């Protein structure tokens, strides 16, 4: 589970949308909700300036910071978004930052934040349908007109994600994802694997 | 609503450079070449 | 896309006090507090 | 520029509505800030009620500092608008490439009601890191508080309504979260010939 002792991801479902006449469809693209990978074999893949993943992973704490390999459902409009839950035994402002990396630089970011609500002991944040940036619209719209998925593999070769969760008041870090695609088989669903980051 | 983007003003034209990496290159290591667990090119 | 925005939860009861603090009664008036002249005179 | 520091300072604060029909355009300032004169100062001690004081309100970020960033705006907002869109448009300067962070506070009785968060990158321009905040969207809550507030008879309830009602804007730099500048508003209503006018203050703790 992508989780430390005080904050955990319960859900990640990235999505698509569409409503014609009395018809609605949900199309999921990934959705979560363990083995070890070196951290060094993937610092050049994300930005390596202040606040890199290098430097987020020094300042820790390392149990934080993980890598799900996905494969993500492009078989299949009007809403692109991701929703998401966490849980944490600490009343914090959730901020998420999601970092779209192309050739291991950022092209986009999007920075959302979430109250606390206190529920069976515990405090859960939610964001609810956070709208997809066009830049990944128009990457799923394009990766899905080319002929075969061989392309589409090796166009994803140089695209990354990463998202840092930190709490406002201390900008601790409480979670850290970085994110690796293929595109899933036409006969298959959303698949992925989580890894734990470490030093070897 | 509760989001913030920041797009960088080159985002279309760095789009077209990820597809033409590929479809008109003109140097990122492969995954397959790192050291990575098997199940990394396995799907579940 | 451009903003975040947290609202109480009970905004709209709140918005509605600030009426009713007036219309169907502490708070310290401006008036009464150590201010510069020029606080209650438009330039 | 009066609400600024050595490396920081506002250069406009525009809030206002706009209004279409037709292809023609209207627009109304509330507020517009930005032989100029010389200062007034005002004690912050008498203000701290008037804004949140749990962790990192208004006394607890001006013990932290620096504290010449923070200031006092008395406005007369224009409310005789005789709308499509309720906005505030912002642009600071900077002699440092910060990400700039705008967080607003809107507050009744002290208290937080609305929260709104914003960044912005820079733009270097005649050797100056700009930032532009355009056509932020008012909340709901303000735009309903202003058509509240024109919906009374008289200026005088306007002005009563308004004694429990405060904004407070701080502006950090996102990295080191440091405060850049902070602004604490306090509204009456202008007359009905009159257009917005405001007097800007110091914050000093005698």
């Amino acid at each position: 589970a992508i989780a430390t002792h005080k904050f955990r991801l319960l859900e990640f479902t990235a999505f698509m949308e569409i409503q014609r006449d009395e018809i609605y469809h949900r199309h999921l693209f990934v959705q979560l909700g363990l083995e070890t990978v070196d951290i060094r074999q993937i610092f050049d893949k994300f930005p390596e300036k202040s606040g890199g993943l290098k430097d987020l992973y020094e300042k820790g704490p390392q149990n934080a910071f993980y890598l799900v390999k996905c494969w993500a459902d492009l078989n299949t409009g009007d809403f692109y978004g991701v929703t998401s839950q966490y849980e944490s035994n600490e009343n914090v402002v959730l901020v998420c930052s999601t970092i779209v990396c192309s050739f291991g630089k950022q092209v986009v970011e999007k920075v959302e934040s979430e109250y606390s609500r206190l529920e069976n002991n515990r405090y859960v944040y939610r964001i609810q349908r956070s709208p997809m940036c066009e830049y990944m619209i128009n990457f799923i719209q394009k990766l899905k007109n080319l002929p075969e998925r061989y392309m589409m593999n090796s166009v994803l070769e140089n695209f990354t994600i990463l998202q840092v969760m930190r709490a406002r008041e201390t900008q601790e870090t409480l979670l850290c994802i970085a994110y690796v695609f293929e595109v899933a088989a036409q006969n298959s669903g959303t698949t992925h694997h989580i890894y734990r980051l470490i030093k070897e | 609503g509760h989001q913030i983007v920041h797009v960088r003003g080159d985002s279309e034209t760095d789009l077209e450079a990820l597809f033409n990496a590929v479809l008109n290159p003109k140097q990122t290591v492969p995954l397959r070449l790192r050291k990575l667990p098997d199940s990394f090119f396995k799907p579940p």
